[PDB]
DNA sequence: ATCGGATGTATATATCTGACACGTGCCTGGAGACTAGGGAGTAATCCCCTTGGCGGTTAAAACGCGGGGGACAGCGCGTACGTGCGTTTAAGCGGTGCTAGAGCTGTCTACGACCAATTGAGCGGCCTCGGCACCGGGATTCTCGA
DNA sequence: TCGAGAATCCCGGTGCCGAGGCCGCTCAATTGGTCGTAGACAGCTCTAGCACCGCTTAAACGCACGTACGCGCTGTCCCCCGCGTTTTAACCGCCAAGGGGATTACTCCCTAGTCTCCAGGCACGTGTCAGATATATACATCCGAT
């Protein structure tokens, strides 16, 4: 069937592609196959599955063939498009002129990696400040260089006198910036003219929204927007189920991966340098305050009674944690310092209240990951409020801030459990072994989020145990957005699952991807389906001992008995501020 | 020697620069904040069009510039050079403002 | 029958039966004899014709082929008649005449 | 401490000393006293504040919850201000 | 869905005038401004005067009147002038 | 021949007012200009409304509105609140 | 059928059909809700209290039973709003409050 | 028999007269030069007022000016009085 | 004989304290119809009219005066002169 | 601060006069009773733009800090100006006649309303390409110490 | 004062985008009927401006004259401008759904509108007290003199 329709796309608007100069035999057909590692290779040595998709990529362009990757980070991708290069350069003699663009963040490193690597060959940098720009913009102007790097800054700018000269190759990095259609690169491709050839990267493909496969893929080739249109319809209906989606989508869609096989290539480390200890996964409920629940109803009419722009607003701040705008608490407690309540507000304090000394009690360190920065303002007092060891972190603390508290918290001996943070901001890229606990506060909101709130610890060099640690309240809209982006956890896993055979490019990986898949929605739909701490005690051993020394933590909160849970009502408040939020 | 010119001279120059050009001197931002923050106490919560922010700029940037050019003639009729708050709330007590 | 425009049949440029149009949804009057629109159409047009000219003569005292709003203000700040005329409103984009205070000039 | 961050800039200070002088210059005063600065943020003030009101006046019985530069236009009009360009 | 003006007018006056001039956009919008204001201080006179003589209707006449009144000196000449004659030319048919 | 005013009327709110109280002619004049003057102040807005709003008739609603504009402070708000609740008790019959 | 005037029906000193035929005379709109004409009546009737009650005091402050433009300058002058409402009318026979400046008043 | 052209009635006002005015107006001591002055500008005012008045007057084309004209003049440049009807 | 001015101040008690016009009928009315004269000739004024000009025009100048008054003070003099005038008018927008 | 006065200004005692308030009569103008109708209501979709944090970039705000000159007050003369005081015209009055001109009224007639049928000017959209922004190199001029 | 320092401009060559010019297609302009009528108008009745004289006293005028406010120069000192320095946030490219505003569609409750008629109110008289106004006086506010 359709299958047939993919065929003549494929043979037709191939002939086509390779005019604007399965696929898999025919996207192969350009015969260059080399396992070697190049000559001028210098100063270490590929994970030779680098070879093996470095060889892929050079059929490709050899086939004349742009690329996308989907690689894991730390498998030195940076390299492997290095010595690529190179080896055009190289063996290819080509020598062309070559564009390389990345976020300014890692900048710094790839200039790194051409010193250990090709100072053999000359690259051009741009950053800091117009001097050094018309310098070496005078520079590219005079014509001679190797390589010119950049970010996107004066990608922008500069572009015009970019765009001047003619290009051969042209390389894309981070690409799933490209996400979103209209994100300037593209377009401003179009003005800036183009490489004969082009290639893209991700750490990690996005949503299985999949106009993410399109705005990439379509911009690889001509064939792949329009026909991709044609898969406007397909991929429109790409997702019932089991009678579209499921059952027959395997051979449809994950077919279309099997399309996609001769057009990626995607590695996973721990099949291949495999350090990866383990990571131990939990979820757990709250309680929120009768304001966060109660009043929160009322609220919830207040989110229809600003109390507004609900999402964000209402349902994350309150349904996360308390006075967002203070007139709860100064109206509650005017002296406004830490006290009792703060942990009784919202459940998540109270259970700090019944796992952090533990922590501390078990001595080992956390990094955590939020929104709106605000929230862990709280953080900062509330662990002051027992005075605990802590640094925090926002997207806004600066550069070299940033470089320096890294090394600070990374410090071995560092006093600090407690290292807090902001998720995408303040994540960015980190390896940050010396914590051996994460926990989170927070939804995936798309689950690549979240993954870097994985990433950060249990990165290559962190070998204890990693406990991924939810707050979603009972009752609560975490719980609804979280079986979302958690759908997208099924979901990316089931068509990204489709990228994790197309990844070793074999079948038999779909094939343990079958139950993969399917037992996968079995659980999904356990899910068609209220906590007392005693059970996480019994949780929290990664020792038995943690068993014994914390049922003593609790030895002394038992004896000791500590109020009530919840703020619980006050109600004069209940009302007034009723009605103060009922604005 | 260090270069400075004599008092004023700067001003003087400028002003020749700005009658000289059009465009709206105040920053788009914080004259917004200042805006919604305002309109917080009549009804809250109202979207505004960018264009219609950009109305309330001209107004507001030309009003003062009459309100200037006449207290600066008040201070003149008072022989002083430098206008004074007595010589503002002079002019818009006139204007009845006041 | 053939139908032809009073605007043509007065040789002017603004549509005299819009204008009618207009004035009667205006709510003016309940009843409207039909020389007066002609007459204010043709008001209008003399109008526009001399805030145009002169302006489009400010463009060419820098010799900008396309009038500017500054040009406006310019032209209608300059005129006696006209800046008596449009004093209470503002021209956007306007910028100030060039304007100084003798006092403030050097020697 | 950090988390009550109830202390913080006043806004009006967000019209900027500087702006406000090279106001004063496009109008021409040439040289400036400093407490012109504050009582200028005054008069601004009152402008907007019975502007605005009326403005909203006309969002008001619009029964629709944005203000386009319309009620700006008018009310401004109401003022004897009437302004040119939007329409 | 159109919203009108009198833009396409206003530039064939400029044909007539400075025929090789330029317009940007937003001095039309302005020019449109201008011409609906001053529309609408006429009319509202001629109203009045319609009011206070206490006729049922407007003709050239009130309208003379309250240009008269606006438009001083040369305007009222000028003008007064061209839209008496227009007036006339056009009355011929 | 009859020219009406509102005469009668003011004098009998000053009778609701200070009711031992003369009033000579002259001020009688004057209050009925003052009246008629806001009079004319009102429908004009309210007009203006209707035409913005482009409605083909006026209620209370459009009269309130203007008034608003009008009368600062304890004006719109004793008053807006006197049109409302005579509305109100009028129009329960 | 038995008819009484709205303005009795509202309890009210102005003759609401009065009102209501000045309107449509008016030419404000082509038609009137009857809602408008009561409220405004009303409207007015309050503003008359007040300018009135205002004055009569200022009357009494010479004790003066009849009431002259001279008090209504003065009352109406005197008020905050009132005051701001005309400021741009004049009295007839207004003569002007009491005023000095502090400057010219002798040691 | 009377057409009369009239001479320099602005010169018929008195200082005396003007010096009242600004008694009420407050003003407690005066300079000559003012005389003039004011005299002056109360003319230019004055035209403002009777050109439109008479313009009113003109296309009620009667032979007489009403109270009500110089009303609608006033009010029509945005002063207004009371007491005289309008 | 009293001290200087003091004249002056007992009169502004007087007229402040005093309603009606101030100015001679006649010659406020010559001058009336000597305007009017530029206009279109020969026309009957009810006296009742010219009584309202008189009025616009007295009422007019105790404005302008008690403004040009405060200018004249806020330059430190007691006394006015015409440059305190045209400046009051000046900034009413006359000029 | 008195010495004392001399005058500003409200009180005491009639009363006179004028508009102001009470009684009138009819009238047209407001109220009711009834039908009628699109103007708004009410709601349907559609969709463009609206509100939450982030990475990087610059130009401008913040601020420091001379000296220079402008407020700025002080003060010593003067001359125009406040003033009273006896001169001095004229407005104001009021009263007398004067009519032209306001003001009101029957009439009809051309003219506007209205509509129906006709349509091509104006509008919405779609290229594009010369005016224009810019520039930076270089050409001059304004400033302030000699 | 010339000088060179700093400023500004000038221009030839510099991408770029709204001004404009093109082209379908409607609805709003126009035609030609009609009818109702408002205003022209032509005729009229009587008020209110308007001229003129006698008369009155106020009020304006000249001035005679002190003096007190304006004006000009000096020394002060204080804070503003210029400029350099160093910070920080507008400002623009982004992530991330909801909604309100826009539009159009189909139903009555409201309105105007007609006619009837009964009174509420206005024009219009007429008694009658408010107070304006004139005499007769005393402490409250200037003004030398102590």
């Amino acid at each position: 069937l359709l299958d047939q329709t993919k065929d003549t796309r494929i043979t037709h608007l191939l002939r086509q592609t390779n005019a604007f100069l399965d696929y898999y035999n025919v996207a192969h057909r350009i015969k260059e196959d080399i396992k070697k590692q190049p000559s001028i290779l210098v100063g270490g040595t590929l994970k030779d599955y680098q070879i093996k998709g470095l060889q892929w990529m050079v059929s490709l362009f050899n086939n004349h063939l742009n690329g996308i990757l989907a690689d894991e980070m730390g498998l030195g991708k940076t390299i492997q498009t290095i010595s690529l290069l190179t080896y055009l350069y190289e063996m290819k003699n080509i020598r062309g002129p070559y564009l390389v663009i990345v976020p300014l963040s890692t900048l710094s490193n790839w200039s790194s990696e051409f010193a250990k690597w090709a100072p053999t060959l000359r690259t051009i940098s741009f950053k800091g400040s117009p001097n050094e720009r018309k310098a070496k913009q005078a520079k590219i102007r005079a014509g001679e260089f190797d390589v010119v790097l950049t970010t996107f800054e004066y990608i922008i700018k500069e572009r015009a006198l970019l765009s001047k000269v003619k290009w051969v190759h042209m390389i894309i990095d981070e690409g799933h910036r490209m996400k979103n259609a209209q994100s300037k690169l593209s377009l401003t491709l179009n003005t800036h003219y183009h490489a004969d050839y082009r290639l893209i990267l991700t750490g990690t493909p996005l949503q299985n929204n999949l106009p993410e496969l399109w705005a990439l893929l379509n911009f690889v080739l001509p064939k792949i927007f329009n026909s991709v249109k044609s898969f406007d319809e397909w991929f429109n209906t790409p997702f019932d189920k089991i009678e579209l989606s499921e059952e027959e989508t395997l051979l449809v869609i994950r077919r279309l991966h099997k399309v996609l096989r001769p057009f990626l290539l995607r590695r996973l480390k721990k099949d291949v340098e495999k350090e990866l200890p383990d990571k131990v996964e939990k979820v757990v409920k709250c309680k929120m305050s009768a304001l966060q629940q109660i009043m929160y109803q009322q609220m919830l009419k207040y989110r229809r009674l600003r109390g507004f722009n609900n999402q964000i607003m209402q349902l994350k701040k309150i349904c996360n944690h308390p006075f967002v705008f203070e007139e709860v608490e100064d109206q509650i407690n005017p002296t406004r310092e830490t006290n009792d309540d703060i942990w009784r507000v919202a459940g998540k304090f109270e259970l700090l209240d019944r796992i952090l000394p533990k922590l501390k009690a078990t001595g080992h360190r956390v990094l955590i990951f939020f929104q709106m920065t605000q929230i862990m303002d709280i953080m900062e007092d509330f662990l002051r409020y027992i005075n605990i060891k802590y640094l925090r972190l926002d997207g806004h603390t600066k550069s070299d801030e940033r470089s320096e508290l890294l090394r600070l918290f990374n410090a071995p001996d560092s006093e600090y459990l407690c290292f807090i943070l902001s998720t995408r901001a303040g994540g960015l890229g980190l390896n940050l072994q010396t914590a051996d606990t994460v926990i989170i506060f927070d939804t995936d909101w798309n689950p690549h989020q979240d993954l870097q709130a994985q990433d950060r610890a249990h990165r290559i060099g962190q070998k204890n145990e990693v406990r991924i640690l939810r707050l979603i309240t009972t009752n609560s809209v975490e719980e609804v957005i979280l079986e979302r982006a958690y759908k997208k956890l099924d979901i990316d896993g089931k068509v990204i699952q489709a990228g994790k055979f197309d990844n070793k490019s074999t079948s038999e990986e779909q094939e343990a991807l079958l139950r993969s898949l399917l037992d996968a929605e079995e659980e999904r739909r356990k899910k068609r389906e209220e906590l007392k701490d005693s059970e996480i005690n019994e949780i929290l051993a990664r020792n038995d001992e943690e068993m014994a020394v914390l049922t003593r933590m609790d030895e002394d909160r038992s004896k000791k008995e500590e109020k009530s849970r919840l703020l619980e009502k006050k109600r004069e408040e209940s009302e007034s501020a009723a009605v103060y939020n009922g604005r | 020697k260090p270069h400075r010119y004599r008092p004023g001279t700067v001003a003087l120059r400028e002003i020749r620069r700005y009658q000289k050009s059009t465009e709206l001197l105040i920053r788009k931002l914080p004259f917004q904040r200042l805006v919604r923050e305002i309109a917080q106490d009549f009804k809250t919560d109202l979207r505004f069009q960018s264009s219609a922010v950009m109305a309330l700029q001209e107004a507001s940037e030309a009003y003062l510039v009459g309100l200037f050019e006449d207290t600066n003639l008040c201070a003149i009729h008072a022989k002083r050079v430098t206008i004074m708050p007595k010589d503002i709330q002079l002019a818009r007590r006139i204007r009845g403002e006041r | 029958a053939k139908a032809k425009t009073r605007s043509s049949r007065a040789g002017l440029q603004f549509p005299v039966g819009r204008v009618h149009r207009l004035l009667r949804k205006g709510n003016y009057a309940e009843r409207v004899g039909a020389g007066a629109p002609v007459y204010l159409a043709a008001v209008l047009e003399y109008l526009t014709a001399e805030i145009l000219e002169l302006a489009g003569n400010a463009a060419r005292d820098n010799k900008k082929t396309r009038i500017i709003p500054r040009h406006l203000q310019l032209a209608v700040r300059n005129d006696e008649e006209l800046n008596k005329l449009l004093g209470r409103v503002t021209i956007a984009q306007g910028g100030v005449l060039p304007n100084i205070q003798s006092v403030l000039l050097p020697k | 401490a950090k988390r009550h961050r109830k202390v913080l800039r006043d806004n009006i200070q967000g019209i900027t000393k500087p702006a406000i002088r090279r106001l004063a210059r496009r109008g021409g005063v040439k040289r400036i006293s400093g407490l012109i600065y504050e009582e200028t943020r005054g008069v601004l003030k009152v402008f907007l504040e019975n502007v605005i009101r009326d403005a909203v006046t006309y969002t008001e019985h619009a029964k629709r919850k944005t203000v386009t530069a319309m009620d700006v236009v008018y009310a401004l009009k109401r003022q004897g201000r009437t302004l040119y360009g939007f329409g | 869905t159109r919203k009108e003006s009198y833009a396409i007018y206003v530039y064939k006056v400029l044909k007539q005038v400075h025929p090789d001039t330029g317009i940007s956009s937003k001095a039309m919008s302005i020019m449109n401004s201008f011409v609906n204001d001053v529309f609408e201080r006429i009319a509202g006179e001629a109203s009045r005067l319609a009011h206070y003589n206490k006729r049922s209707t407007i003709t050239s006449r009130e309208i003379q009147t309250a240009v008269r009144l606006l438009l001083p000196g040369e305007l009222a000449k000028h003008a007064v002038s061209e839209g008496t004659k227009a007036v006339t030319k056009y009355t011929s048919a």
